């Protein structure tokens, strides 16, 4: 599959618009992304904002500015001519049912499949909660793609200036287990379709991990053997330094 | 020493080596040696020989760990 | 000198020549 | 020469065996004297692949066999070992031990110590030639006695020199696994702890 990369310039741009647009009472701020989707790795080097207002009790009322789309063409094209509109982004933690109708408005300006980017403004997740989706023909479905961080001279300089293993993964595995656990509890309470089909894929593919235990410990002892021959070398860098430090002490006594 | 030489050895074949007393004497001295996990073998009286239960192949176990 | 020079051998001297006795008779 | 007194047999086989065709030192050593030790260290480190090249088919030892046939070392012992025939291998052991190992000064000091290495070589070759064989079948094949068979294998198997299984009920011999993964790691236990002993002992001495 393809890849999606979001620069920290786009990250901080979407996260700052929360307090800039006075977004509260669980609302969203619809932006726009600028990148090159022609390659296999989608990289967004520019982003902007758009005014968005939606009623809480009415999902059929939403405001969008299509005039600002033509305003960035008179600006960005005079600086970077390789910037095009590959889609938009949202500041909400989870998508709603209105995103299906938003794709009809941007399909004329975008020259390719629009990209759906979701950025969590609450920062309540672990790692990179920012996710991306690609709308294709199912009627329509959203194909998720992994999100990475852009590494370039135009970003890491500003990141290092403002700012300056398994234990982290343990908290990440709990998020995947509790997500499926709470989904079953909410399902049984509201009743007594794609999740039920893919749910048993994990159960039939951790009692099954105990059959290879005989072959698992075969390569585990090699790790300790590699550490045993390395442990002897560890003393070679120590005792040798003790001999050198002893010769330094003999010169300090004569002083 | 004799257990490592012969995995399966008869009852009267050991007495011809160490010049022991009787056949019942050598049979009951082997059961005492496996108390501490030294010989690690079994004695089959119906078949008439002592078979070693150690197949080695400890690379698949957790003991070296 | 592991398991060799300490106990020497003290065998296979007169018993080696004695093997040819059973070879040239029973055959 | 010094490798024979320290019981090397490894580095000595890389010099006295494979070398040029003369090495005549006159007063010190002769050509027939150095060529005699070629079959001593050549039967230990060199496997069967090098026995048929640098020993048997080597032109240096071909001229000595046709000259002096009283050695019975580079010829009788090499042909019997290459054919893996114990019937003809036995009578050449006593003839070589008496007229070669005993008179030489750097040999008789080993003598039976060097004989123990030659016997375990032919027992290891035949061990890989079969899985299960009756004791009476091998006794009547290579012409070995049954009483002397138990004493020959009793000086090796308990020392973990050769892995063999013998069932005295049916009178058959089996073949154990010659090389295993755990058997290789057991040698690293003594080598690993042998190094850590020097690092700990000599490390505490200088402080």
């Amino acid at each position: 599959h393809e890849k999606v990369t979001i620069a920290p310039l786009v990250l901080l741009s979407a996260l700052d618009h929360y307090e800039r647009t006075q977004t509260k009472e669980n609302k969203r701020c619809v932006g726009v992304i600028l990148g090159d989707a022609n390659s296999s790795t989608i990289r967004v080097t520019n982003s902007f904002a758009l005014p968005f207002e939606e009623d809480e009790k009415n999902s059929d009322v939403w405001f969008l500015d299509h005039n600002y789309i033509e305003n960035m063409n008179e600006m960005c094209k005079k600086i970077n001519a390789k910037e095009k509109l590959i889609g938009w982004y949202h500041s909400g933690p989870k998508l709603r049912a209105s995103d299906l109708k938003i794709n009809e408005l941007f399909k004329k300006y975008t020259q390719n499949n629009p990209l759906l980017l979701i950025v969590d403004v609450k920062q309540q997740g672990v790692g990179l909660p920012t996710d991306a989706y690609v709308a294709i023909e199912q009627e329509k479905t959203f194909l998720h793609l992994p999100c990475t961080i852009e590494a370039e001279e135009a970003e890491e300089i500003g990141v290092e200036h403002l700012l300056r293993i398994r234990l982290t993964n343990q908290l990440k595995s709990l998020k995947g287990l509790q997500s499926k656990l709470k989904d079953v509890v909410e399902y049984l309470d509201k009743v007594i379709h794609t999740i039920l089909g893919k749910l048993q894929d994990v159960f039939n593919l951790n009692n099954l991990q105990k059959a290879l235990t005989v072959k698992t410990n075969d390569e585990l002892m090699v790790i300790y053997i590699s550490n045993l021959v390395r442990s002897i070398i560890a003393f070679d860098d120590l005792i040798e330094n003790k001999i050198q430090n002893k010769k330094i002490q003999e010169q300090r006594v004569k002083d | 020493i004799i257990s490592l030489t012969y995995k399966k050895i008869s009852l009267r074949d050991i007495c011809l080596k160490l010049n022991l007393d009787s056949e019942q004497t050598v049979e009951y001295m082997v059961s005492r040696a496996i108390r501490d996990g030294v010989i690690e073998a079994k004695i089959n009286h119906e078949d008439g020989f002592i078979e070693t239960t150690e197949l080695l192949n400890i690379y698949d176990s957790e003991d070296p760990q | 000198e592991n398991w060799d020079d300490v106990e020497v051998d003290d065998d296979f001297t007169n018993e080696l020549k004695a093997e040819l006795d059973r070879y040239k008779r029973e055959n | 020469i010094h490798c024979l007194a320290v019981r090397n047999f490894k580095e000595a086989a890389k010099l006295l065996v494979d070398s040029l065709a003369t090495f005549t030192s006159i007063e010190l050593t002769s050509y027939e004297s150095i060529a005699t030790y070629a079959s001593v260290t050549g039967l230990f480190t060199l496997e069967r692949t090098d026995l048929k090249s640098k020993v048997i088919d080597s032109p240096e030892l071909l001229s000595l066999i046709s000259t002096t046939a009283a050695l019975q070392s580079i010829s009788s012992l090499t042909i019997s070992l290459y054919a893996s025939d114990y019937a003809s291998y036995f009578p050449y052991l006593l003839e070589t031990y008496a007229n070669v190992l005993i008179p030489c000064k750097y040999l008789n000091r080993h003598a039976d110590f060097f004989v123990r290495e030659m016997r375990r070589k032919v027992y290891a070759q035949l061990l890989e030639s079969y899985k299960t064989l009756s004791l009476k079948s091998m006794a009547s094949a290579f012409g070995v006695s049954v009483a002397f068979l138990d004493n020959d294998l009793g000086k090796f198997i308990p020392n973990k020199q050769l892995n063999c299984v013998i069932d005295r009920v049916n009178g058959i011999v089996e073949t154990n696994r010659p090389d295993n993964k755990n058997a290789q790691y057991h040698l690293l236990v003594k080598q690993g702890d042998g190094l850590l002993t020097k690092l700990q002992k000599y490390g505490a001495a200088v402080r």
